[PDB]
């Protein structure tokens, strides 16, 4: 909240038409609308099926920030029992493969722990988060300056 | 404390420290916490009886 | 003997249990303790199993249920029809069916949401609408706001039998457990009289009503010109003069001399050129047809008089090396559990969903639907979104048979026992083929991504560079578009265009044209396989170790829907069967929602548009799906971010509901990640200080409040969820396709 | 004592039975008398059909002999099972009724492992403990 | 009939099936390298890589970044050698984790077995990727796939 | 400028966690109530159902009321 | 050396970018600062906070990051 805030107004404010955050932020169409869906434009052309510049990358890491966002929010919402009674059938599986149980693994395979989840799906979103608002930051800032 | 009495629970990890309840019962038998206290509040694993011992529970007026 | 046995007054209709909430339940009857209570109540509502161990009063209370169902769907369409013959616009629509949008709601001013009631046409102004009721009823033949009160006291008199037929086989002549189970002589008569005989009466109101007064109507009749059904009916004149063949009576039909019936009888194909819609005299002889089938097919099972099948002999004579047993116990299993039957009969219901979903886009059959396209658009993700529910609830159903009505003794060396025997296999496979999925078909997307922002257009997956052509999908797509006279010889057309052939356009507008699959339809169809076989792995593992497994052995003990089993065995969080459908729910919710999107995006892409008079078509869109489609930042700016804009900016007209609806739904969506990525305890000390606060002031509630249990707090997070996700896309879609439509 | 001669409860075969890990680690086993031929549910996954006199049957985890051992007792009315572990050297050892009587019910002979003499409210705080080997008990 | 219990064993965590236990299924698992009774690891590895290294060149070959240049096929063997010198290395490094240096006389299952197992694999990796990258560089049908006898 | 304020904004919220987390960390294992009979530290743990409801009761005024607004003026 | 002449037109490059995955497209799209190869473009101001601190040539910034790795030391 904080940054967009202060990148807005600070946006708005360069461009000299202050007038768009006085009157848009006061609902949050205004900033669904004229602060991100605006500024996001040269962000998500950053690359094209017409060509790419300087900005393809940030594109990237814009769509990589959303991936490891969702990515987190796996281990949030799916939780151990789960994936510890998926592990099984796999465990069994590669066991009772011919050409593969040739390998065996040295540390049982199990799943996540609960805190340990916590703390991936944690990283992740974090991650998402802050990988995604630089990239918008940077790329919007040096496509509309 | 008798039976029959209002009672306030001193014991602090209790679901009902600082609360009252009636003592149903005192065992003078000799065992650890003889006293026996319901309370109306259900705790939270859904269970309104509990044993006190005479020093974790004072009479009140 | 399938005969009718009923018990005369077995509960007396009284008030008394109206102020005893939790009365059907033993644990819930004492009282509300705590605020558990009152969710328990709810979740506890319905499900009759767990009330009594009576298998008779368990398929009564069914029967009832499924009566004020009827009941209230009664209602539903009696508000429907009443709505479009006072509050609506369909003269003016038939009128002018291709200028005025329907409409047959209207709001009242009170705070300025009479914007809302915009410009829809035909001097009304109202919401538009986009459940197709205006062409339902335009096929049906209806030309007033007449007939439509008349539909509309119809659908009363109906929901009125319905609800006092409820009370009545519970209250008053409730019927047996013997008669419940007659699985030979439901079907038959289903099969037969419901589906048969609707078919076959619906057939003949085609036959006698839709098709000639939708005949006058394409001819461009004015529908107070045309004259009423009851004239067509007894007048065979007038109808022999649209239908000459009338003229020849039933003489024809019951000597089989039926090519005398080919002027309302034909089997032409394809689209009417003037509704754009099927032909109605296509549709008269497909209900015929079906209804003779059902009606056959309704005799095939013994009821009284020896002539028949019985599903017993039938299931355990089915058997092989393979199988064991076979499926011996099944015809058991399925007259003594209503859970196996609920399933199986949601997943059908689902997929049927999602079949007339498909069907219904491709051959538009109602006049004049298919160039409006937000009912097209509508039509199809809403059933589609029913389709994936009712397939989440048939495993939700599966799983709640094998924890409570699953018997060993009786499942010995069948095919369920088989199965919950090599279910490692099975899911140790689908984990692999899921896995193989998702890589080659989203890694592709990343590739791409990686390749256009890169420079290195030529090493993408695209038609441009390297192609991944769905051969056989056009090679489909080419049999259909010559068979026609080659393989369906009597057949005048295509059974859809969007197979191949002319573009139907009505209104200079498309209807339906040639749908041309590429690398980017191989890529997303691909998708859909990947997002089906993973929700599939979810709900079937959670199916197959509802009961038991390597990690907690006695799992039916703790049942269907349980929290956990404690932090123990390294965790086991979400180990029941009913966190199974909560998880396949949400990736349910992720399948549907690609596929509405691909939907939405293909067809304003390369099938709608308006058709210049040089004959060439340009689309909503104009082809941005061939090259923009195969990219993940291609769907993230020239669907979402483009196609958003029409939702983003509504404010002041009369979308600006949906607006608001967008930004609500969003709202709800983030407000389930708090459910969703939260605990129990955290809340429970909150409450405990909240509750000091109140107890400061020297009152409290009697009812302790607590937390949500575990299993409530994933079912809010996971309803809040869908309701936010699917409101989100539900105002997108409807904004973005009644701005440009 | 085990007898590894007991005959077992003709199962049909399953994908939910031991793997190397009881060829390597252990090995559990139960071994109950029926006084006739019944059909229960194995702890891994499927129906079998118990055998009239003693059944053997061997399992991975000592959960899954202790949970097919309750639904012995509970569904059916045997409770004559009895749990064994077998490592790979044969050092089969004895568990289950481990004084010959189930521990739901007092036996003289038993010694009280892991008791407290207070409550909870008695533990020492880990500021207390700290750097020290005292125990928060 | 065709479904029973493995080896007779009710209660081990397998089926016997057709696909599993079959005489085809058997003869072809028993006959092959990582099976076959009298190979010495070291033969095993070779036959293995070999086998293996053939099949890396084209991918790399017909896929890879410089496809579409005149080193195409000399760019796909190096690849190919460097994804044979990084299985290489997991092998070694499976190997000095897994096995400890008790000796149970060369089965594959010790640490001089698994030495002499990737020994071989990488020698006849490199080798069936050398012989795979002849036979393309001569050979015009399978440096067309065939669309030369268009 | 904007990098950087979003920078030192992000460092800003991070080291606050930490430092809210450290003092919980210290509560479990620092604390002696015995050392810290009836000081600053002894008082607040006393009181902490009072702070921790106040804290709830202005994090819901300020949330309903700010949401009300901004819903009101869309 | 060439932004602390014009720092108001000149952009700051912070590294030179050697990608084998770049094609010729990104490497001209990455040619931005006017050095005949491919770089990054600073956000962090060092090249203000130092412009301000004294630093006017190449061979001070080296100096300064030989005393750093020496602090380091
Ligand atoms: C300088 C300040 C400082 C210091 C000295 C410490 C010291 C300590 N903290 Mg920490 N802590 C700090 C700041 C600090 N903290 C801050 C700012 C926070 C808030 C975020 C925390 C939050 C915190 C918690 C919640 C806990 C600790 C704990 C601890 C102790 C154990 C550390 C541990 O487990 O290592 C962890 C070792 C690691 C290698 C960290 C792995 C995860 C990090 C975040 C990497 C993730 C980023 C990823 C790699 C980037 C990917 C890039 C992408 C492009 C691909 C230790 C005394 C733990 C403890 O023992 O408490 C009793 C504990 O529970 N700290
Ligand atoms: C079951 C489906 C259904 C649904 C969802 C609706 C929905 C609606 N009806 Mg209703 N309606 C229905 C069935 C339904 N109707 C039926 C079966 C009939 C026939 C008797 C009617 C007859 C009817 C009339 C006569 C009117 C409505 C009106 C309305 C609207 C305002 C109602 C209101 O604010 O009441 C709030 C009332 C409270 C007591 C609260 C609303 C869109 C009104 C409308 O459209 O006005 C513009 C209106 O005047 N309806
Ligand atoms: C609660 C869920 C729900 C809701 C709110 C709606 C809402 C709607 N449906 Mg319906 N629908 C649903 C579930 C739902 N559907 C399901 C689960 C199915 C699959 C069986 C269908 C199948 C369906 C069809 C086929 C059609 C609709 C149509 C409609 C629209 C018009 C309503 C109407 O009166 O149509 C009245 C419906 C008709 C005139 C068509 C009836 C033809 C079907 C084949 C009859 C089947 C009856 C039979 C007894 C069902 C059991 C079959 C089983 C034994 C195999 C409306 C948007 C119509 C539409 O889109 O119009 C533009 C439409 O044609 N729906
Ligand atoms: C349940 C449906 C139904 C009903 C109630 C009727 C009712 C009627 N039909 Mg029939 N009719 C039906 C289905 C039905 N038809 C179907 C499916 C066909 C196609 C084979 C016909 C074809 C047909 C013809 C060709 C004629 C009738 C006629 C009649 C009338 C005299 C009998 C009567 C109104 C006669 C009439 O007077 O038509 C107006 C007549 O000539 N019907
Ligand atoms: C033919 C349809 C059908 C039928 C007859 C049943 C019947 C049953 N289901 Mg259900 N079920 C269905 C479809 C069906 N289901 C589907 C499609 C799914 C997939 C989502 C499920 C998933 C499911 C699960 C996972 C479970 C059940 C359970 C049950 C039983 C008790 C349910 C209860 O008490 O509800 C009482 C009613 C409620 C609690 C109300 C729920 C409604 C929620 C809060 C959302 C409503 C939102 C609404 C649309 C409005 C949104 C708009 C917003 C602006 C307000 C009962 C036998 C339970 C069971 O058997 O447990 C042992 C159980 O755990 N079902
Ligand atoms: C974007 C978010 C996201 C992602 C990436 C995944 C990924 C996955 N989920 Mg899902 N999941 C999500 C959100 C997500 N989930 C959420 C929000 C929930 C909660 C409802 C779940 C709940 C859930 C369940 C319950 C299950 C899954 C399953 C799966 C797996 C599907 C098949 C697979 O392995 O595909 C593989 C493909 C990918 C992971 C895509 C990314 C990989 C790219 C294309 C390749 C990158 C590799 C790269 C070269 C590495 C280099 C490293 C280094 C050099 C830098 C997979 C691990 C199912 C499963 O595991 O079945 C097999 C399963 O049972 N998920
Ligand atoms: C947009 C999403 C969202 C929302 C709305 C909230 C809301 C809340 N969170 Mg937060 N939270 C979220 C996401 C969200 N959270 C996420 C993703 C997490 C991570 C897991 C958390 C984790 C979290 C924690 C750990 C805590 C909170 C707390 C709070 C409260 C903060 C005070 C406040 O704003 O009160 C104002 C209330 C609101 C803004 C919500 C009101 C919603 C509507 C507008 C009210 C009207 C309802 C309407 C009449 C219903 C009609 C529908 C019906 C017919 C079905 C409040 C209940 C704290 C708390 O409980 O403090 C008291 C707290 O301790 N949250
Ligand atoms: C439908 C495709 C059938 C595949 C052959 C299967 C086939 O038709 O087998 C049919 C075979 C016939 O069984 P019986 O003759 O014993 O049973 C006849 C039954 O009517 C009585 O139960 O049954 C099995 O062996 C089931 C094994 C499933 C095999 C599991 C592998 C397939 C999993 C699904 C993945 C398929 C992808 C395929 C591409
Ligand atoms: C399963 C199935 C279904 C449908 C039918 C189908 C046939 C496709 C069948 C599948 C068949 C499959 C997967 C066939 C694949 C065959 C493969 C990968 C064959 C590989 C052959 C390898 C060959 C020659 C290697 C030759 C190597 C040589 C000389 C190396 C020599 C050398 C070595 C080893 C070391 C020193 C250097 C030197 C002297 C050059
Ligand atoms: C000087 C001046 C200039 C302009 C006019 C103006 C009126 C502003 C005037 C006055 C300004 C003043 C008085 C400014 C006030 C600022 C203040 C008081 C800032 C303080 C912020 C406090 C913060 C973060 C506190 C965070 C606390 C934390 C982590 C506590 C963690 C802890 C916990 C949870 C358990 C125990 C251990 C420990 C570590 C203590
Ligand atoms: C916020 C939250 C709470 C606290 C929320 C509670 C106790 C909900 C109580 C809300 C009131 C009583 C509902 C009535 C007010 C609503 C505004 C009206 C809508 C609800 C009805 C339609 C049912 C939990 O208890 C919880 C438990 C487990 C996992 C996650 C969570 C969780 O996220």
């Amino acid at each position: 909240w904080v940054t967009f805030y202060w990148h807005w107004k600070h946006v708005t404010i360069w461009q000299g038409n202050a007038g768009q955050f006085n009157e848009s932020s006061t609902y949050i169409m205004g900033w669904l609308r004229d602060y991100l869906w605006l500024n996001s434009s040269p962000l998500i052309n950053g690359y094209n099926p017409f060509g790419m510049n300087s900005l393809a990358v940030w594109a990237w890491m814009f769509l990589f920030g959303h991936l490891i966002w969702a990515t987190g929010f796996m281990f949030l919402i799916s939780w151990r029992g789960y994936w510890q009674e998926l592990i099984e059938t796999l465990a069994w599986a590669h066991e009772r493969t011919p050409l593969a149980n040739l390998v065996r693994w040295k540390d049982k395979p199990v799943a996540l722990s609960i805190v340990q989840a916590r703390l991936v799906g944690l990283i992740h979103f974090t991650v998402g988060y802050v990988f995604t608002y630089a990239a918008f930051v940077i790329a919007s800032t040096t496509g509309k300056f | 404390v008798k039976r029959g009495s209002q009672v306030r629970i001193l014991r602090k990890e209790s679901y009902w420290y600082q609360d009252v309840g009636t003592v149903a019962t005192i065992d003078t038998s000799g065992i650890r916490y003889p006293v026996v206290v319901r309370f109306e509040k259900v705790s939270y694993s859904g269970v309104n009886t509990n044993n006190f011992s005479l020093d974790e529970v004072v009479e009140v007026v | 003997k399938v005969s009718i046995t009923v018990d005369k007054d077995p509960v007396a209709t009284s008030f008394e249990k109206w102020a005893q909430p939790g009365h059907f339940s033993r644990t819930l009857a004492k009282g509300p303790k705590t605020t558990t209570w009152i969710w328990n109540l709810h979740a506890d509502a319905h499900d009759f199993d767990s009330h009594t161990s009576s298998l008779e009063d368990i398929s009564r209370k069914i029967f009832s249920a499924h009566f004020g169902q009827l009941s209230i769907i009664f209602l539903w369409l009696s508000g429907m029809y009443f709505h479009g013959a006072r509050f609506s616009n369909y003269s003016a629509w038939l009128s002018n069916p291709t200028a005025v949008k329907p409409s047959a709601q209207v709001v009242w001013p009170i705070v300025g949401q009479e914007v809302l009631n915009g410009d829809v046409g035909g001097g009304f102004q109202g919401v538009q609408i986009t459940s197709g009721f205006f062409q339902i009823w335009r096929a049906s033949g209806i030309t007033s706001e007449v007939e439509l009160y008349w539909c509309a006291l119809a659908g009363l008199l109906m929901s009125g039998l319905m609800i006092f037929a409820g009370w009545f086989h519970y209250h008053k002549a409730a019927p047996k457990l013997e008669w419940f189970q007659n699985a030979e002589s439901m079907l038959n008569h289903h099969l037969s009289g419901l589906l048969g005989l609707g078919c076959l009466s619906w057939a003949g109101h085609q036959i006698h009503v839709s098709l000639p007064i939708n005949k006058l109507l394409d001819a461009g009749v004015a529908p107070q010109e045309i004259p009423l059904p009851h004239e067509f009916l007894v007048n065979r004149d007038l109808m022999a003069q649209l239908y000459p063949s009338f003229s020849k009576g039933l003489v024809p039909f019951f000597t089989l001399n039926w090519s005398e019936y080919s002027d309302f009888l034909t089997f032409k194909g394809g689209l009417n050129p003037v509704t754009g819609g099927l032909w109605l005299s296509d549709t008269a002889h497909h209900h015929l047809a079906l209804a003779v089938l059902f009606i056959v097919a309704g005799h095939m099972y013994r009821t009284n008089w020896g002539i028949g099948h019985s599903m017993k002999e039938i299931l355990e004579a089915h058997k092989g090396p393979f199988t064991g047993e076979g499926h011996k116990g099944l015809y058991e299993v399925l007259i003594t559990s209503w859970h196996a039957q609920l399933s199986i009969n949601l997943a059908m219901l689902g997929s049927l969903s999602i079949i007339i979903a498909h069907h219904m886009y491709a051959m538009p059959p109602y006049p004049y639907i298919a160039t409006d396209y937000p009912t097209q658009l509508s039509l199809f993700t809403h059933h589609m979104w029913i389709g994936g529910f009712c397939v989440c609830g048939a495993a939700a159903h599966a799983g709640i048979f094998m924890v409570r009505d699953y018997n060993p003794a009786q499942n010995y060396n069948n095919l369920l026992d088989r199965v919950i025997r090599h279910r490692d296999a099975i899911i140790s496979h689908l984990n692999w083929i899921c896995i193989f999925l998702g890589f080659h078909s989203f890694g592709l997307y990343i590739h791409n991504d990686t390749m256009r922002a890169l420079g290195r257009t030529q090493d993408m997956f695209s038609d441009t560079a390297i192609q991944l052509k769905p051969v056989f999908a056009q090679w489909v797509q080419n049999i259909h578009t010559v068979a026609p006279g080659n393989t369906t010889p009597n057949a005048l057309a295509t059974a859809s265009y969007a197979f191949g052939g002319n573009v139907v356009s009505v209104g200079n507008k498309v209807a339906m044209m040639p749908i041309s699959l590429g690398t980017a339809d191989f890529m997303v169809h691909h998708i859909h396989a990947f997002t089906i076989h993973v929700t599939v792995l979810i709900l079937l593992k959670g199916v197959l170790f509802s009961r038991n497994s390597r990690l907690i052995p006695d799992k039916a003990n703790l049942g269907f829907r349980f929290p956990c089993d404690g932090p123990g065995r390294g965790g086991t969080c979400q180990s029941s069967a009913w966190d199974s459908v909560f998880l396949g729910l949400f990736w349910m919710y992720n399948c549907i929602s690609v596929v509405i999107f691909h939907f939405s995006w293909k067809m304003q892409s390369d099938v709608w548009g308006t058709v210049q008079a040089d004959n060439t078509v340009t689309h909503i869109t104009g082809g941005n799906f061939a090259q923009s489609a195969i990219t993940i930042n291609g769907w993230l700016r020239d669907f979402l971010w483009a196609q958003a804009s029409q939702v983003i900016q509504s404010y002041g007209s009369s979308l600006s509901a949906y607006g608001l609806i967008f930004l609500g739904a969003h709202f709800i969506w983030a407000f389930s990640l708090m459910f969703l990525f939260s605990g129990r305890g955290y809340w429970q000390e909150l409450i405990e200080s909240v509750v000091w606060a109140h107890n400061k002031l020297n009152f409290a509630p009697a009812i302790q409040p607590r937390a949500l249990s575990i299993t409530q707090g994933r079912a809010v997070g996971l309803a809040h969820y869908l309701l936010g996700g699917i409101g989100t896309t539900w105002a997108f879609f409807l904004a973005r396709i009644i701005s440009v439509g | 004592t085990l007898n590894l001669q007991i005959p077992s409860p003709t199962f049909e075969g399953s994908t939910g039975g031991w793997l190397r890990a009881a060829e390597v680690e252990e090995k559990y086993a139960i071994t109950w008398t029926s006084g006739k031929e019944q059909v229960f549910e194995m702890p891994t996954g499927g129906a079998a059909i118990m055998r009239k006199g003693e059944n053997l049957l061997y399992l991975a985890r000592k959960e899954q002999c202790l949970a097919l051992g309750t639904q012995l007792k509970t569904g059916f009315k045997i409770t004559d099972y009895k749990i064994y572990r077998i490592f790979p050297s044969g050092e089969v050892q004895y568990l289950h009724p481990k004084d010959g009587v189930f521990p739901e019910k007092v036996n003289a002979g038993r010694i009280g492992v892991g008791n407290v003499s207070h409550s909870i409210g008695k533990n020492l705080n880990p500021s207390q403990i700290k750097f020290t080997n005292k125990s928060f008990n | 009939q065709f479904v029973k219990p493995y080896n007779d064993d009710p209660f081990v965590g397998n089926l016997a099936t057709p696909v599993s236990t079959s005489s085809f299924t058997r003869s072809f698992l028993s006959n092959l390298p990582a099976y076959r009774s009298g190979l010495s690891p070291l033969l095993r590895g070779l036959e293995i890589g070999m086998t293996h290294g053939y099949f890396l060149v084209g991918p790399f070959y017909k896929l890879g970044p410089l496809r579409n240049s005149d080193v195409a096929l000399i760019s796909g063997l190096f690849s190919s050698i460097g994804l044979i010198i990084i299985l290489a290395a997991c092998l070694a490094i499976y190997g000095v984790v897994s096995f400890n240096e008790d000796d149970n006389t060369d089965s594959l299952q010790t640490s001089r077995g698994w030495k002499q197992f990737t020994s071989g694999w990488l020698v006849g990796s490199i080798g069936g990727a050398s012989f795979a990258y002849i036979l393309i560089s001569n050979i015009v049908f399978l440096q067309t796939s065939g669309l030369n006898l268009i | 400028q904007a990098a950087l304020y979003t920078h030192h904004q992000y460092i800003a919220g991070f080291l606050m966690v930490g430092a809210f987390a450290h003092g919980a960390i210290f509560f479990v294992r620092d604390y002696d109530p015995e050392q810290n009979k009836n000081n600053v530290l002894a008082r607040m743990l006393e009181h902490k159902e009072a702070i921790i409801s106040h804290l709830s009761w202005v994090s819901l005024f300020l949330g309903f009321h700010t949401l009300g607004l901004y819903i009101h003026n869309d | 050396e060439q932004w602390v002449l014009n720092p108001l037109k000149v952009k700051p490059v912070a590294h030179a970018i050697w990608d084998p995955h770049f094609g010729q497209p990104a490497v001209k799209a990455f040619t931005k600062g006017g050095v005949f190869y491919p770089v990054n473009i600073a956000t962090s101001g060092v090249y203000h906070w130092w412009y301000t601190i004294g630093m006017r040539t190449n061979n001070d910034l080296y100096a300064g990051s030989l005393f750093l790795l020496f602090l380091s030391g």
